RNA sequence: AAAUAUGUAAGAAGUCCUUGUUACUUAAUUGAACGUGGACAUUUGAAUGAAGAGCUUUUAGUGGGCCAUUUUUGGUAAGC
RNA sequence: GGAAUACUGCCAGCUGGGACUGAGGACUGCGACGUAAGUCAAGGAUGCUGGCAAUGGUUAUAUGCCGCCCGUCUUGAAACACGGACCAAGGAGUCUAACGUCUAUGCGAGUGUUUGGGUGUAAAACCCAUACGCGUAAUGAAAGUGAACGUAGGUUGGGGCCUCGCAAGAGGUGCACAAUCGACCGAUCCUGAUGUCUUCGGAUGGAUUUGAGUAAGAGCAUAGCUGUUGGGACCCGAAAG
RNA sequence: GAAAUUGUUGAAAGGGAAGGGCAUUUGAUCA
């Protein structure tokens, strides 16, 4: 009466296959971004050559990052930072910028710096930084099995599917993000890059938006 | 009970993104984008640099 | 027992419960029910109207003995009959050689309907009575004659 | 808006299985290459100051 | 710092135990815990949460509105529930054969039972009988007629029993109560 | 009584440990250890003098003497950190390596077991040390600092 | 005739169909209101967020306030 | 024309130097390795060698930096506002009655022994007859009258239980509660049958009118915090009468 | 037979008060 080993070598296979189904989709990606992209640029070069311009699709994902203190924020900006889960310094997190999304990025433009994040630099946020929202017990994502475990109702499974779920802003983009926490950052390491940090960014400041500079000022706050 | 990052420790690299290891092979990041000859149009560039 | 209060955990807290503003002085409204009638106006109109004039008029040297009249409704009734005693009325239901109930007896003064009955005939004598008491009495055979 | 809703969902397993029927807000628009073909770029700059009154 | 979104370190507002010392009592919470967390029967959770509850949370049902529970269209042979006491009631006699288990009984309690063919069964002698609470029927106490709410919240035009010690004429009768009197409430 | 003991109590039970999943290494030494360096001793009793590197024995240490007649210097271990690597390449071989291991140093009115050893591997050295001219004469000066010199621009 | 600020709305308590009830209404089985019985879970009908929401009781202190940016009134002005 | 370089950016490219920390303490985890033994940096430090019978805590002083006297009223006190030279002991929200809420206990349409009797090892305990208080009916100023059309109603929602369905779900039953529409008792305004000491009685059917009502009762007693009022009423304080 | 306050003895400190917080040298003293 043993009825031991009968169930836990079922797992060993369970597992060798969904990572192998997990590869699948991941080189998929790395074949996905570089096809994009290089016909991104390729685009342009040929708008080039035939005399024209390619405009760059405006962006679907952007990153923030809220910065003034606690205190002394009026009643509807603090509202919209408590809104968006920004209830920190140094906290962010990702909008899908719809432009009903983007009017309210336009009412806290003096609390917070945002744009256009890189791959890599949303990669290197989600390994280290990324976290989920459990019953809110703010888990650590150690291993794919808890996005399989809270979001196997949308056939993501692996980190990278995540990542490309909102780098792509998937058609299940906030069900995704949502279930991400806020990113606990720290402070820029080589400084601001700025002396006075709460003038908007095309005074010379840092608040507003900065579309591919974010990237720069968040891999420093790493 | 504790949290080990990534792009360090890269045996916990490999908990996750299985796909990382042929990443190494393949350069990957150093991959080499095959050329191609097209020149630019000549009405662009007279009013890049007009006056 | 007096540990239990909380004054004992005021000690060392100066203004102990009442404030350093408002102090705890003797009689800040009024002695009593002072100032009803302007000053607590709102919490006597509110929580207590029809307060204050005359509503009806008087009696002089009442008594409240000749208004005893309790009130019992068709709904006990048949407590009047010990248990050992009912369940053989209840069974063994009957016109003649039928269960009777003095109302005076068990102190009442007035019989009114409320619960309907069972049916077994029962002739019990009151004082006064509700119209539908009577009748659902003789729904069930019964009659009610009058005691005083 | 509902009236429109009521028959675009018969076309969802009528036609195959698709249905949309949500609203949704605006988005950034798309690539779109734009041409010089009779729309040279016109250069410009700034204007000085002066009263004229 | 963090601007915080709802009031910390608020505590729940449910009941956990109902403290009374009766240690016997104090026992049948602790057999319940074990139930709704290792059953998952959601009858079972509801007794255990609804043991903790003060005196007036736990209104007396009586024998005369449990005869017709089952009166209920498909429940007259059936078990009942009801966590803590029930009374006699001398106003209904077509009592039905019947069986059901609550804190204590009255006097007649056991008597209306008996002379009807029922029986009175203790809760503690019950979770063995039906551990996931198979086919059992649970109805609570008229929580809202106790003597005390019906003054809870009363103002102008609610019209709803002020507090008054003697009552009668000349007792809170006149102004604000007629407009022969200025007003009415 | 007068103070009424608990009952809830813990027990005597030394809980047993988990595993220490490390695994060691010998030093993956510094760059310039190369064997037969002349080295700079910085601590010990003969903190200072120049020594030449030898074999890297198994618990760490650094082998190296003067040789003896040299600069008084026995073959003695060393902690890395405690010599600063010179750049004076030496010969080859001559010298018997293989009886130092670790054990080689363990002690229970002079010693006779290992002092034919060291003349060994002394004459197995100064033999070579005096191909190159005035070495010889150079780590027979013990080694010394002087006045405003910058360590940071200091070669060896 | 703006800016800021502001009222209602973005579904199942809905939307369709059927013809029942009545003392109302209409010339009228006309309409009125309220139901029977009958049909459509992807994408149940925009964006975002939620340590979940609703509901009751009882009572403390308080009812001298002042400052700052922007609006603004009296006064020459004022730390009025 | 053919290149190199700058700028910007990607590497899941390679390696050094410094610093801080090492929580947890059978095993349970997803890994990595191999061909397989067996290994490992993979759910929180190990290993080697060397040193003292030492090093740790407190106190006084010195140094570096920082620190106005409390209590009080106050928008504002270190204030050139008030009290305080110092010390010991005393030194101020109590008891009572009648109460609101809520909680714990007993009994339960009833509850409450202790005015009193019985008794007693004697102010205890113990037991007790009648009454009485409150509740169990309300409503009118009153004379007065006094709660089922029904499975004690429909309707919307409703926990839980039930039936099928593997389940998802579907339906059934639905208490507490919430809302609403009716039904029932008193008030008021109506409608006013048989009967007739011709003015009595008040059937029946009703309404933008009112109650603190019934509508399968909940209360009664005890105690606790808190709150109320009367009291010396938190403690000290007048000029007066 | 306490405190205030006082005397002898001993130890230390002290350029227009004193007292204090932090860390440390130094001395004293408790494994
Ligand atoms: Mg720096
Ligand atoms: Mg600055
Ligand atoms: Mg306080
Ligand atoms: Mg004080
Ligand atoms: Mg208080
Ligand atoms: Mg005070
Ligand atoms: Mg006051
Ligand atoms: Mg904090
Ligand atoms: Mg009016
Ligand atoms: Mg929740
Ligand atoms: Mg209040
Ligand atoms: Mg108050
Ligand atoms: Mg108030
Ligand atoms: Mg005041
Ligand atoms: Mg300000
Ligand atoms: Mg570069
Ligand atoms: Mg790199
Ligand atoms: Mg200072
Ligand atoms: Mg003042
Ligand atoms: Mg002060
Ligand atoms: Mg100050
Ligand atoms: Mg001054
Ligand atoms: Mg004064
Ligand atoms: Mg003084
Ligand atoms: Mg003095
Ligand atoms: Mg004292
Ligand atoms: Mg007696
Ligand atoms: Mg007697
Ligand atoms: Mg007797
Ligand atoms: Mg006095
Ligand atoms: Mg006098
Ligand atoms: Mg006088
Ligand atoms: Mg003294
Ligand atoms: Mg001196
Ligand atoms: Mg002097
Ligand atoms: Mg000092």
């Amino acid at each position: 009466a043993e009825q031991v080993a009968a169930e836990r070598a079922a797992r060993k296979a369970a597992n060798k296959e969904k990572r192998a189904i997990i590869l699948e989709r991941n080189a998929a990606y790395q074949k996905e971004y570089e096809t994009a992209e290089r016909n991104i640029i390729q685009a342009k070069r040929d708008a080039k050559a035939a005399g024209s311009y390619y405009v760059e699709a405006q962006h679907k994902l952007v990153f923030v990052v809220r910065i003034k203190g606690i205190n002394k924020i009026p009643p509807k900006p603090r509202k919209v930072l408590q809104l968006l889960r920004l209830t920190r310094i140094n906290s962010g997190t990702f909008v899908k910028v719809t432009k009903a999304t983007l009017e309210l990025l336009k009412l806290i433009e003096p609390y917070v710096a945002y744009g256009y994040p890189s791959y890599s630099t949303i990669r290197q946020l989600v390994y280290k930084r990324g976290f989920g929202k459990i019953n809110k017990q703010r888990v650590p994502l150690s291993d794919n099995a808890i996005i399989e475990a809270n979001l196997g109702k949308y056939g993501i499974l692996s980190i990278d599917d995540l990542i490309h779920e909102i780098i792509t802003v998937g058609p299940h983009f906030k069900q995704a993000n949502n279930f991400l926490w806020p990113f606990k950052l720290s402070n820029p390491s080589g400084g601001w890059g700025v002396p006075r940090k709460f003038k908007h960014f095309i005074q010379g400041g840092s608040f507003g938006n900065r579309e591919e500079f974010i990237n720069k000022l968040v891999k420093s706050m790493n | 009970v504790l949290k080990k990052n990534p792009l360090k420790n890269k045996q916990v690299l490999l908990r996750l993104n299985p796909y990382a290891k042929v990443f190494a092979a393949e350069k990957l990041g150093s991959k080499k984008a095959e050329k191609t000859g097209t020149k630019p149009a000549a009405v662009f560039t007279e009013t890049l640099k007009h006056d | 027992p007096s540990r239990f209060t909380k004054t004992r955990k005021h000690r060392g807290h100066v203004s102990a419960g009442k404030g350093r503003i408002g102090k705890h002085r003797k009689h800040p409204g009024g002695r009593g029910m002072a100032g009803g009638q302007h000053h607590h106006r709102i919490n006597m109109d509110k929580y207590h109207p029809g307060y204050f004039g005359k509503v009806g008029m008087r009696y002089f040297h009442k008594q409240q003995a000749h208004f005893w009249k309790p009130v019992l409704n068709l709904d006990k009734l048949w407590t009047l009959i010990p248990e050992d005693k009912r369940d053989q009325y209840l069974k063994s239901a009957s016109k003649e050689t039928a269960p009777v109930i003095d109302t005076l007896a068990a102190g009442y003064g007035k019989i009114l309907g409320k619960g309907r009955i069972p049916n077994v005939p029962v002739i019990v004598k009151a004082r006064f009575v509700s119209k539908l008491a009577e009748e659902k009495i003789r729904a069930a055979g019964g009659v009610v004659e009058l005691i005083a | 808006r509902v009236k429109a809703n009521a028959a675009k969902r018969a076309e969802a397993k009528a036609q195959g299985v698709a249905v949309q029927l949500k609203r949704q807000p605006a988005q950034p628009r798309e690539s779109r290459i734009v041409s010089t073909e009779g729309n040279v770029p016109q250069t410009l700059a700034p204007v000085p100051y002066e009263t004229f009154i | 710092g963090i601007d915080h979104t709802s009031k910390q370190h608020k505590r729940s507002g449910h009941r956990t135990a109902p403290k009374s010392d009766n240690v016997y009592l104090k026992l049948l919470v602790k057999l319940y815990t074990f139930l709704a967390r290792r059953t998952d029967a959601p009858f079972n959770k509801v007794v255990l949460k609804a043991l903790f509850l003060s005196k007036i949370n736990r209104p007396p049902v009586s024998v005369s509105r449990i005869a017709r529970a089952l009166k209920q269209e498909g429940a007259a042979n059936k078990t009942v529930v009801v966590v803590g006491t029930v009374t006699d009631d001398a106003r209904i006699f077509e009592f039905p054969k019947t069986t059901v288990a609550a804190l204590r009984f009255t006097a007649g309690a056991r008597a209306k039972i008996v002379k009807a063919g029922g029986e009175c069964i203790t809760l503690d002698q019950l979770a063995v009988r039906a551990p996931k609470g198979q086919n059992t029927l649970i109805l609570r106490g008229p929580r809202n007629s106790r003597e005390a709410v019906r003054h809870f919240g009363m103002g102008p035009h609610k019209g709803k029993a002020p507090r008054i010690l003697s009552t009668g004429r000349k007792f809170e009768r006149a102004r604000g109560r007629r407009r022969s009197k200025g007003f009415k409430v | 009584s007068a103070q009424k003991a608990p009952k809830w109590y813990p027990s005597e039970d030394v809980a047993a440990l988990k595993k220490t999943r490390k695994a060691a290494r010998p030093q993956k030494l510094r760059a310039s250890l190369v064997p037969g360096t002349v080295l700079i001793l910085l601590a010990g009793r003969f903190r200072g003098k120049r020594v030449v590197y030898l074999k890297h024995l198994e618990d760490n240490t650094l082998l190296i003497s003067g040789p003896f007649k040299v600069n008084g210097v026995p073959l003695r271990r060393v902690n890395a950190r405690y010599v600063i690597a010179t750049s004076t390449k030496v010969s080859v071989e001559g010298v018997n390596v293989e009886k130092f291991n670790v054990e080689y140093f363990a002690k229970e009115e002079i010693k006779a077991e290992r002092v034919e050893d060291q003349k060994v591997v002394d004459k197995a050295l100064i033999a070579e040390i005096k191909k190159t001219p005035l070495l010889k004469q150079y780590l027979s000066a013990s080694f010394s600092l002087k006045n405003g010199d910058k360590p940071h621009m200091l070669k060896f």
